[PDB]
RNA sequence: CGGCUACCCACCCGACCCGUCUUGAAACACGGACCAAGGAGUCUAACACGUGCGCGAGUCGGGGGCUCGCACGAAAGCCGCCGUGGCGCAAUGAAGGUGAAGGCCGGCGCGCUCGCCGGCCGAGGUGGGAUCCCGAGGCCUCUCCAGUCCGCCGAGGGGCA
RNA sequence: ACCCACUCCCCGGCGCCGCUCGUGGGGGGCCCAAGUCCUUCUGAUCGAGGCCCAGCCCGUGGACGGUGUGAGGCCGGUAGCGGCCCCGGCGCCGGGCUCGGGUCUUCCCGGAGUCGGGUUGCUUGGGAAUGCAGCCCAAAGCGGGUGGUAAACUCCAUCUAAGGCUAAAUACCGGCACGAGACCGAUAGUCAACAAGUACCGUAAGGGAAAGUUGAAAAGAACUUUGAAGAGAGAGUUCAAGAGGGCGUGAAACCGUUAAGAGGUAAACGGGUGGGGUCCGCGCAGUCCGCCCGGAGGAUUCAACCCGGCGGCGGGUCCGGCCGUGUCGGCGGCCCGGCGGAUCUUUCCCGCCCCCGGGGUCGGCGGGGGACCGUCCCCCGGACCGGCGACCGGCCGCCGC
């Protein structure tokens, strides 16, 4: 079976494959379905942006992608008692949700807190009669538009902070080495074994 | 830029019949019926042709103008010869002589002239 | 294409270009990787050397994303930040470095290449190499460890 | 290279007094065969699959 | 050209649904042409053909400006018959020629009172 | 039914196959030796006003 | 064309034409039959957003991001005048048209 | 009158019935009574090499989204803060992990089987190596004068892959 | 349960006007433009044209049917085309329910033969056993599950299982309709293009075919004669019966007849001739063409040369102007010009923040404004090519009139 020279192959089509193959020949009208009923969707929901509801700002979990932001689901239930608004009317105001998530980082709730003061600061919410408050006059000949993309009211682009550049101070030629995280790395490899060693010498004193 | 045309128009182009072993290459403006880079005249700046007159007798003679290039409305000059059967064939010899405009297909030019008076004459 | 394949200018041969003498029989050796101890021991040991048997300690429920760690070079180091910052810090109006931060780039470990520039740096990453540690202090610049 | 300048012409038939100057997309590389790959391998989009 | 998905161009489908049309669309489908001075007139282009109108052949055999009067319209062979235009039989005996509908044009209609609304419908909606 | 249909190109290669038939039809010769019948026709861009 | 105002209507009845936009270029509609060299008619306006949607050897595509035209690889593509040209035949090789043929 | 041939006939010579298994087939080895139609190396996934094309330490929108409803449009065009991602740019260990710049000059400490310092370019050296450069020497109407004019080369140098 | 400052609304039918994005859904009928001249043909849709506004329409030149090959002769197609009928929602006139938010004080807060363990099977990539199941053992409330290697000690992170409901993107070779095809073209394509799951076969489960083409129109052969009839000879229709009721076209194997040739080593076959025959080209003692010159007779305008004159070629002055390739320059189009840049400007602004409404840059965050950088827009001054970018003035030398 082999050849002269070749890599080893291990094909998985030992299985009966043939009676199930599934050819992607519908991907254009899939494609014309999902267009056709996202515009139906903001046809039927006009005064309101598609993808409505606005997402809080997410940090991603892994060490692979912490580095980098993105969007989530929902605003924690702190991030809303920051806010000021009740629980469950952010939901017809606009505003989604996550009773799941918590806050661990005082960091991100300042941002999502701020984040949510900006959308209910450029929101504005149509009455049935002009005897509710919390709006004007006039909406804004339509608020000037009546459907957003990509994003209710802002994506999540990332921003970096600057630090341009900076005079190098005296100590920083001798501050850290690759003898500095040796040294970090052997600590936290020989933590409890010390602490071992000195329990069982304070132990003979 | 002849060369750069003939390399396109050599083959998969209009025009070209080649049926059986020998291959022709039929312009409105060409002397032979060779496909060839020296009797091509589509591609060059400057190009002489001979062509039966329209009314019954005479030859015209197409000559490329060559002062006004990308415009085949007048990029054309047409004239009309009505002689003898030696004064055509020196009119037509000296407008390649005397000019440089192409010293070659001089010959070409000539025997077509002449075999085209040999059919209008009778 | 058809025209172009070998099947065509092989009609007229009886045996299709596979011989008289041994047919094409449907699998004559065997079907995949059949006897790669024996019987295909020459070429499984001639062209494929340590195919058998295991080596390593096994890892349960393995995660990449835990192993992630690109690597940069010195000589990649200025490609990160702009054309500009170089000239700038080679006018050299003060004892002023520019900081190239590579976690921005991507990379959380840089490793040591040689020929560095002369102009001072501040370096921000995860993890250094310690060449790459000498490499840069040797020509005045500056590593700063991040998390 | 030179890119001259190309005339208008009006619904009339006749050169109106406005002029434009030739695109460099026109002095383009002219190949032949790259135009015969990509139409050989973009018609190949639009057909429909037969079977038994 | 054509533009509406819900139309078809297939040879064999519109053969189909040719061949084997209702009663109701066969009439529609035996249409033939007026005459220059009625069509003026009425200000309609066509008109289906009934038993009663008179009628002259313009293109065929039996072509000529002899005024004729149709006897019988058969739908089933999308035909139709005159008096005049006939055939001998082999033992003698006449028998009417089938000429088809659209190789004919009609001088005189039978002013029906349903003709009369089908006529008025036409041109209001040609307008 | 799962033959390989459809031929995917490089969109590199897609626009440099335009602008060489761009630049292909700007020239004379070559659109002459096609079968178009431009012996009458003033310039062969023809770009006409926006009345059109 | 660009900006559509009814061309299409004006154009859709005609036999052999072909309708085709700037900012969508077919080659199946530019170059039939993988023969280049089809007779186009363009507008002004179309005509003037090519500059901008291809781009020059000089500045870049501006609609396309990240394209610029093709590089071109022989400057002068006209074989007769570099090979008249006396810096080439200022060091060339006698011609030696003689035949040599096979002497008995 | 001239005419090869897909017409027929005769003589002279040579001439065993085709296909494959076999060292050996015309065989007393197998299949074929004859004729017409159909009939057998295809397609998918993966791998290796070679070739053509485009870009180039980058490359690729095949997955989705955008413009306008479209016969050709199940096409084509675009995304640019959609490059997430795949391949390559870093390898070596079972793993914890580590992870690629040489050469010249001078000085000091015992220039010590000896480290450091200062300046420079910056991927070492040897033997081959297409090509390129320099080049004694001689090669063009009577003469000392010349830049082109005729026009190759002994030897030597930096040396691609 | 107090305190505080607030909210008058929502949900189910009934009559109507105007719309809903392709301009909501379903159904019937209608809507542009040659059949005009001439000539082929059995038959026309074939064949050139319809005055200088290109014979007419085109948002309708897809397709079908019609004696063949139609944009206009006929349903049909384009068209936010019209008129008619039926169904569903958006706004408005009776009827029944109807206290939310925050702080503080007090109380309440949970699913059991179930988790888990032992054991035995099936399964999983899940390994000191991922999940499920059978038997046995079978609990707790600072508890229990999980943290990918079994066990003990300690800490940490996450969730609240043994109760339940829910459209979305997803799949669809059956069903009811529709559209399309680089597929098949009657031994192919579904077994089945046709009275096909039919004829037929086996007791039954079940197996399962073959089979399209007259003619434009039957106009399917009247009538006379032979034969009892099958059939045939005349005649008749059709352009065609050489299309006569499984009838378009009509090959090979095979067979009959006619003509030619040949015949004891079966026939056949390759090399080279000869004889006969069909047929082909020529008209066979009589057939080669074109150029120049010297002679023999006639008719014509031009050519030599000049003049009028247009069209093209060539370079000199690059002349009055055109643009390409580079360097400065008006710092001018930066506010009545564009992009990018981890290059800047915390003595610029706006919204936050630290310390003592206000003050202090003491520092930081997001957005906007502007200064320098590399690519682009106009005139002047010049550097090179005047080249496939081109005009005039003047000249030599051509062509036709
Ligand atoms: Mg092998
Ligand atoms: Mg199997
Ligand atoms: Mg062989
Ligand atoms: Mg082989
Ligand atoms: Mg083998
Ligand atoms: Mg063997
Ligand atoms: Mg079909
Ligand atoms: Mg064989
Ligand atoms: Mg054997
Ligand atoms: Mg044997
Ligand atoms: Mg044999
Ligand atoms: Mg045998
Ligand atoms: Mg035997
Ligand atoms: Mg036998
Ligand atoms: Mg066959
Ligand atoms: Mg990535
Ligand atoms: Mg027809
Ligand atoms: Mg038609
Ligand atoms: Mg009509
Ligand atoms: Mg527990
Ligand atoms: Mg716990
Ligand atoms: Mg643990
Ligand atoms: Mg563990
Ligand atoms: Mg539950
Ligand atoms: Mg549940
Ligand atoms: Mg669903
Ligand atoms: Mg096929
Ligand atoms: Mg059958
Ligand atoms: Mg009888
Ligand atoms: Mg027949
Ligand atoms: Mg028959
Ligand atoms: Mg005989």
């Amino acid at each position: 079976a082999p050849s002269r020279n070749g890599m080893i192959l291990k094909p998985h089509f030992h299985k009966d494959w043939q009676q199930r193959v599934d050819t992607w020949f519908n991907q254009p009208a899939r494609k014309i379905r999902r267009r056709k009923a996202r515009q139906a969707k903001a046809r039927r929901i006009a005064p309101r942006p598609a993808s409505g509801p606005i997402r809080p700002i997410v940090r991603c979990p892994t060490v692979r992608y912490h580095t980098k932001v993105r969007a989530g689901r929902g605003f924690s239930l702190e991030e809303l008692r920051v806010a000021g608004i009740h629980k469950k009317v952010a939901r017809t105001i606009g505003i989604s949700v996550d009773p799941r998530r918590r806050n661990k980082s005082t960091e991100s709730l300042q941002a999502n807190v701020q984040r949510l003061k900006e959308y209910r600061s450029k929101l504005i919410l149509f009455p049935r009669k002009p005897s509710a408050p919390k709006k004007g006059d006039s909406s804004a000949e339509e608020l000037k538009l009546a459907t957003q993309l990509t994003g209710p009211v802002m994506p999540i682009r990332n921003v970096y902070k600057k630090e341009k550049a900076r005079v190098i101070t005296e100590e920083e030629k001798n501050f850290k080495a690759f003898a500095s995280l040796r040294m970090a790395r052997a600590n936290a490899r020989l933590f409890g074994i010390r602490a071992k060693r000195a329990k069982e010498a304070a132990e003979q004193d | 830029s002849a060369h750069l045309q003939w390399m396109v128009v050599r083959n998969c182009s209009s025009f070209l019949i080649k049926r059986n072993k020998q291959t022709y290459s039929t312009e409105p403006n060409n002397l032979k019926a060779r496909n060839s880079f020296r009797y091509n005249g589509l591609i060059h700046r400057k190009t002489v042709g001979v062509e039966p007159a329209a009314d019954g007798k005479g030859v015209v003679v197409v000559m490329k103008r060559r002062s006004g290039q990308r415009k085949p409305a007048t990029s054309y000059v047409r004239t009309t010869i009505n002689k003898n059967a030696r004064a055509t064939l020196s009119s037509i010899r000296h407008m390649i002589r005397k000019n440089k405009y192409r010293p070659d297909l001089r010959m070409a030019a000539i025997r077509r002239a002449s075999a085209i008076l040999r059919s209008q004459k009778p | 294409p058809s025209r172009l394949r070998k099947t065509r200018k092989l009609r007229g041969h009886v045996s299709h270009g596979h011989g008289r003498i041994g047919k094409h029989r449907k699998h004559p050796g065997g079907r995949g990787n059949a006897g790669g101890m024996h019987h295909h021991r020459i070429n499984f040991d001639k062209y494929h050397p340590g195919y058998f048997g295991k080596v390593g300690m096994r890892h349960y429920h393995l995660k990449r994303n835990q192993s992630f760690c690109p690597t940069v070079n010195l000589d990649k180091l200025w490609t990160l930040v702009s054309e500009q910052t170089r000239v700038n810090a080679a006018k050299n109006k003060t004892g002023v470095a520019p900081i190239i931060d590579v976690v921005r780039s991507g990379y959380y470990k840089v490793l040591g290449k040689g020929k560095l520039p002369k102009q001072p740096v501040i370096v921000k990453a995860k993890f250094f190499s310690r060449r790459a540690e000498e490499k840069i202090k040797g020509v005045g610049g500056a590593c700063v460890l991040v998390a | 290279c030179a890119r001259p300048l190309i005339s208008v012409y009006s619904e009339k038939g006749e050169s109106s007094g406005k002029n434009v100057t030739l695109p460099a997309v026109f002095k383009a590389p002219i190949r032949p065969d790259i135009v015969n790959f990509v139409h050989t391998n973009l018609r190949k989009n639009n057909r429909q699959p037969y079977a038994v | 050209m054509k533009f509406n998905p819900f139309v078809t161009s297939d040879r064999s489908k519109n053969r189909k649904r040719h061949f084997n049309a209702p009663s109701h669309i066969r009439r529609k489908i035996m249409s033939s042409p007026l005459s220059k001075e009625l069509r003026q007139k009425y200000n309609v282009r066509s008109m289906p053909i009934r038993k009663d109108d008179e009628v002259q052949v313009v293109r065929g055999h039996y072509k000529g400006q002899q005024i004729g009067k149709v006897v019988q319209v058969y739908r089933k062979k999308y035909v139709i018959y005159i008096e005049r235009v006939q055939r001998e039989k082999a033992n003698g005996t006449t028998v009417h020629v089938g000429i088809h509908p659209s190789k004919v044009v009609i001088t005189r209609l039978k002013l029906d009172k349903d003709r009369k609304k089908i006529l008025e419908r036409k041109a209001k909606s040609r307008q | 039914t799962w033959r390989r249909w459809h031929r995917r190109v490089n969109t590199t290669q897609k626009r440099y196959a335009i602008c060489s038939a761009l630049a292909a039809s700007a020239l004379p010769a070559l659109v002459m030796s096609k079968g178009h019948r431009i012996e009458e026709v003033p310039e062969l861009p023809l770009v006409v006003e926006d009345k059109v | 064309y660009n900006e559509d105002n009814g061309i299409i209507k004006a154009f859709r009845n005609i036999p052999g034409i072909t309708l085709l936009n700037v900012s969508k270029l077919n080659i199946l509609k530019l170059a039939p039959g993988g023969h280049v060299g089809r007779f186009c008619i363009w507008t002004e306006s179309a005509f003037r957003k090519l500059d901008e949607l291809y781009g020059t050897w000089r500045k870049a595509a501006s609609l396309k991001s990240n394209y610029n035209l093709p590089m071109h690889k022989m400057m002068n593509t006209d074989l007769s005048r570099i090979l008249k040209s006396p810096e080439i035949q200022r060091a060339l090789r006698a011609p030696r048209k003689k035949i040599h043929r096979r002497v008995l």
